[PDB]
RNA sequence: CGCUACUACCGAUUGGAUGGUUUAGUGAGGCCCUCGGAUCGGCCCCGCCGGGGUGCCCUGGCGGAGCGCUGA
RNA sequence: UAAAGUUGCUGCAGUUAAAAAGCUCGUAGUUGGAUCUCUCUCGGCCGAAGCGUUUACUUUGAAAAAAUUAGAGUGUUCAAAGCAGGCCGCCUGGAUACCGCAGCUAGGAAUAAUGGAAUAGGACCGCGGUUCUAUUUUGUUG
RNA sequence: UACCUGGUUGAUCCUGCCAGUAGCAUAUGCUUGUCUCAAAGAUUAAGCCAUGCAUGUCUAAGUACGCACGGCCGGUACAGUGAAACUGCGAAUGGCUCAUUAAAUCAGUUAUGGUUCCUUUGGUCGCUCGUACUUGGAUAACUGUGGUAAUUCUAGAGCUAAUACAUGCCGACGGGCGCUGACCCCCUUCGCGGGGGGGAUGCGUGCAUUUAUCAGUGGUGACUCUAGAUAACCUCGGGCCGAUCGCACGCCGGCGGCGACGACCCAUUCGAACGUCUGCCCUAUCAACUUUCGAUGGUAGUCGCCGUGCCUACCAUGGUGACCACGGGUGACGGGGAAUCAGGGUUCGAUUCCGGAGAGGGAGCCUGAGAAACGGCUACCACAUCCAAGGAAGGCAGCAGGCGCGCAAAUU
């Protein structure tokens, strides 16, 4: 009431950012940025909870205001920072640059890339609409306007622009046979490829993706992130390559890592 | 069959009617074009909406008005109404403690286009969710059924 | 102040309405901008979002169409003499949208005399005044009086619109709300919409 | 049925107690007076010599008023 | 709250213990007998396109906050808890289930239902007879 | 653990309750040695409050002539730290409480193709065709004169700034495009012949703002979408296209690199608002309810950010009910959820998370992107503080603390 709120508790927070409830009452509330606030990653959280570099925020706010800190080749020091899917961080002065990209579970890992990969990432098109005499223009789910797009580029197709230069190098086609990640629901963090979709007119399609195992699973378009052509990958994948494991298979394997290595 | 029965002008406002026309070639009242669209999800526009006269600016197919959200189904109940309708959903609840159900209704007041004449009482009808049209209608039909017994 | 919520009428089964907050700014309603004849006063009101609404409140002009011949003009709004919702506001002379106005017609006039090349039409009394008939007559190359006339083949105006440009007045329907936006525009009444309205004054009469 | 352990209804009661529940009048109010406008303001008809595109006239401090012109 | 099968849906009782209306019609409600096993496009098993008579089921698949609850791991010194923990900088975890009803999606059709031909006012075929003509032509547009 | 036991009789079976029995929650009594976690003025009084605190804020980068300090030349505008004050931003979050509120709130679902949106992030930002080497009233701080018993009251006088604010077109200045047309040349011919390009005093040139064709650029299931084109308009209370700061010393009267701050407008980032598809407690000793006063619908408007009886005028009598309408009650905020496990259920949920509402009770507003805000304002009602009796100042259901109420709840 009266007004956005600046507040989040620590419990209404997303889960995937994995924060403990007896630390405090609080979360840090992401602040407005080209990520929704569900599913981002503050810059804090990145830094602090899973990079370990920091041990309160205090020390997030020093890394940052030395602007050490590029988030797609600009310098951020906003500790709140929304940092989303196949947003690149990097760090110059440790040289290690890393990629957002969901694990099979449903959290954001810390995938770290070569410094060759840092210099561009993929973004699915959410519209695309022609305004101001006849200039057609192109909005990413990175909140990026890019204009005069090629003509073949459609909605929920991937583009892959070079961070330096915020300009267009490749597309993906919306196909089958496309390889894909989920960005939402239960089978979010789950790569594998198209085979068929639903389409049902005035309502959500649904998109059928089977993983390399074969396992087979749906979920809504919008949840739909194509990664490559065909069944080779664009970008690199973190640890585990998309399968999801059932718990039977993933207490096999810890079991049997437990065993091994001692 | 006047349109005009109300104290302003009645006239889709897309279609202009006054453009210039030719003496030599005009011999009678030549056409009026007539505006419509067909909606989405597969509904076809009635014939009589497309080479009708009415004025209806709440009609889905010849109005102002865009079908989305719910796609609901009704029996009509009553058609005392100017361009509106009453019709009756009826469900049953399930009670979980007793495993059972119970009969209950809900009139919905829903926008009737005169594109569909002749519409009788315990007809079927398919009614398309729009923006509020009124106090208390907000459905408009889409699609008339009748009813099995029928002439 | 002026309320524009639901929560203060009866449910559609009769029954009462219980408020469970008091009323709010969003739902806010203003008076009414009662737009008169007048020299030009047009007030500014602050509303939800920081924009800016034209509150007009007296205006003697207004940017009219004819849209037969797509020849709009800047015109002086002259009287009000039908009102489709309301009589006082005709008696009272308010400028609302959908009502209908008398407007001048010298600038339509004057760009159909640039138009004209038309025969003998209504010529009777003359006006002997110097300087206009250039207009009308003036000197011109062969191949501009064919172009003149290819236009003339073209021009035809129906007979209540001569009426009406006789007496210096047209018949025009404001299709703007000036009361939101500070402009009293519309277009000039052509066709069977012309003689429904005229119709309609003749009956009030 | 001549004893008490036994609040309320009916009270030829209108004697009392945080008791606003709607008619009919009056009436707060952001002054949204279109009737209001001594005041406050670079030219408006000057005091006069700040000084020039001509120690010679398109001038850089209104000393200073006149319901005449305009401005929130 | 359980005990209370003394509120009974599971699951009570009504001759005599408390209890079936004096009797009979009757609308809503509830319940209701048998019976039915060049239609479709790139390459002689594929997306599209489905009025199969809408459904109710049943089984899936998405979407359903976290915390709580159930539950996996992890010697808090044990436990309630917490989301964390060793190896002369490296390994990990921070799962999963359930989330009623009502909405959305997808097989087979048992079983309330709904019965498409009965004054035939019921597929498929030859007629285009004034009309829109791959948004009329198919050498330099008639 | 899917459990029973005592009590009617002289005795017996049975209905049936009373009592026992275990948990849970509030109070209370007695008792109390370690150690970990931990609820806590909800119930009565959304009763009343002394006092203190709870919302402020400056970077290299808006404004510094306060010696208030301070430097290395007191003939180099501003060296630096810099209190005050103007400007900007926040104060609409958070915290508290549960009074109101029974399709209301709320939950799941869906829609905004019916709206607004500070900020963040991309970010149309020489697309206008006839003093720019920097423009102007001011006013605070500061200095002085004061008034009042009194307040975070303020007046008069003397100075002085800007990021309250640009009404420039020296720059793309040749333009290009579409026009009320003085000159021009052609195809078998000296008889009015049907058709082609340049040219100026004279007119105009952007999606936020309303009244317009064929393509109907690119989209949607569906637009009266987006884009385009022509004719015009463009608000006393104007309208966007930049009148400013940042320590290094560098380039063939000029150019340059990083930034900061602004600002229209597009992008649902955060939202908010509005749509009721379904689901809510008891009550018939509540059976009909709504319609001078909108009740249901239609038409046209007003208002609103927008859809809409939201409001007005006219028109039509509708609309809701035994599948409980309407009325009444609730010791009713809704939900996540909490108290036994036979299975099924019965109760509870003021209470830390989500949504809503309120700030003694009503009402009306200013500012602002956002409030009908109360640690904002203006009234009335009820209480209540100081007074020199003229007046002035109030709002703990914030943290603590008091009083009161109580069976019932902590440290100014």
């Amino acid at each position: 009431a009266r007004g956005p709120k600046k507040h989040l508790k620590r419990v209404a927070a997303p889960k995937h950012w994995m924060l403990d409830k007896l630390t405090g009452v609080f979360a840090p509330r992401p602040s407005t940025g080209p990520h929704k606030l569900r599913e981002c990653l503050p810059l804090i959280i990145f830094l602090r909870n899973r990079l370990k570099y920091a041990l309160t925020g205090d020390e997030v706010k020093k890394i940052c205001m030395q602007r050490f800190i590029k988030i797609d080749g600009k310098v951020r020091t906003d500790i709140t920072y929304p940092a989303g899917f196949m947003d690149v961080i990097s760090i110059d002065k440790t040289g290690e640059n890393f990629r957002l990209i969901y694990d099979t579970k449903g959290r954001f890992a810390v995938h770290r890339i070569t410094p060759e990969e840092a210099k561009y990432k993929l973004c699915k098109v959410r519209k695309i609409f022609v305004g101001t005499k006849g200039i057609p223009h192109l909005v990413t789910h990175d909140a990026r306007t890019i204009r005069y797009p090629d003509p073949l580029i459609k909605v929920n197709d991937t583009i892959q622009i070079d961070l330096e230069t915020g300009k267009i190098t490749d597309f993906i086609k919306f196909d089958t046979g496309n390889l894909c990640m989920v960005t939402g629901g239960a089978n979010l963090g789950r790569i594998g490829v198209i085979t068929n979709r639903e389409r049902h007119p005035g309502s959500f399609d649904v998109v059928h993706v089977k993983d390399a195992n074969g396992n087979s699973f749906a979920t809504r378009l919008s949840n739909i992130f194509v990664i490559g052509k065909g069944n080779k990958p664009w970008i690199s994948l973190p640890r585990g390559k998309g399968i999801r494991l059932t718990i039977a298979e993933e207490r096999d394997k810890r079991l049997a890592a437990k065993q091994s290595s001692g | 069959a006047d349109i005009q029965t109300e104290r302003a002008y009645q006239k889709q406002p897309t279609i202009f009617q006054n453009k210039k026309r030719v003496l030599l070639g005009e011999t009678g009242k030549e056409k009026l074009p007539r505006y419509y669209k067909n909606i989405g999800l597969g509904f076809k526009t009635p014939k009589e909406a497309i080479e009708g006269t009415y004025i209806d600016k709440k009609c889905p197919f010849t109005g102002n008005v865009s079908i989305r959200g719910r796609i609901l189904s009704g029996v009509v109940t009553k058609m005392k109404m100017q361009r509106t309708i009453v019709i009756r959903r009826d469900y049953l609840h399930y009670i979980r403690k007793y495993n059972r159900f119970e009969k209950r209704h809900k009139n919905m007041s829903v926008h009737l286009s005169p594109c569909f004449r002749d519409v009788q009482i315990g007809d079927i009808v398919t009614v398309g969710e729009c923006r509020p049209l009124s106090k208390t209608v907000r459905f408009n039909v889409l699609k008339v059924t009748k009813a099995a017994g029928t002439k | 102040g002026i309320s524009r919520d639901n929560w203060h009428k009866r449910r559609k089964t009769g029954g009462k309405r219980k408020p469970y907050h008091k009323k709010r700014k969003y739902e806010l309603g203003r008076p009414a901008a009662n737009t008169k004849i007048g020299p030009r006063r047009i007030h500014t009101v602050r509303v939800r979002g920081g924009n800016k609404k034209y509150r007009a409140l007296r205006l003697d002009v207004g940017n009219f169409s004819w849209g037969s011949e797509c020849c709009t003009r800047k015109t002086r709004i002259i009287d009000v003499v039908y009102n489709a919702s309301n009589n006082e506001l005709v008696r009272t002379k308010t400028l609302v949208k959908n009502c209908i106005v008398l407007i001048d017609s010298t600038p339509y006039r004057q760009w159909y005399e640039s138009h004209y090349a038309l025969p003998l039409g209504r010529k009777k009394g003359a006006k002997l005044t110097p300087e206009e008939e250039e207009i009308l007559n003036k000197k011109r190359s062969k191949k501009i009086q064919k172009k003149y006339d290819e236009r003339k083949k073209n021009a035809k105006i129906s007979s209540l619109l001569e009426e009406q440009f006789q007496q210096g007045k047209l018949l025009a329907c404001i299709a703007s709300r000036p009361g939101q936006c500070g402009r009293a525009d519309g277009y000039v009444l052509e066709g069977k919409e012309l003689e429904f309205y005229l119709r309609k004054i003749k009956a009030r009469k």
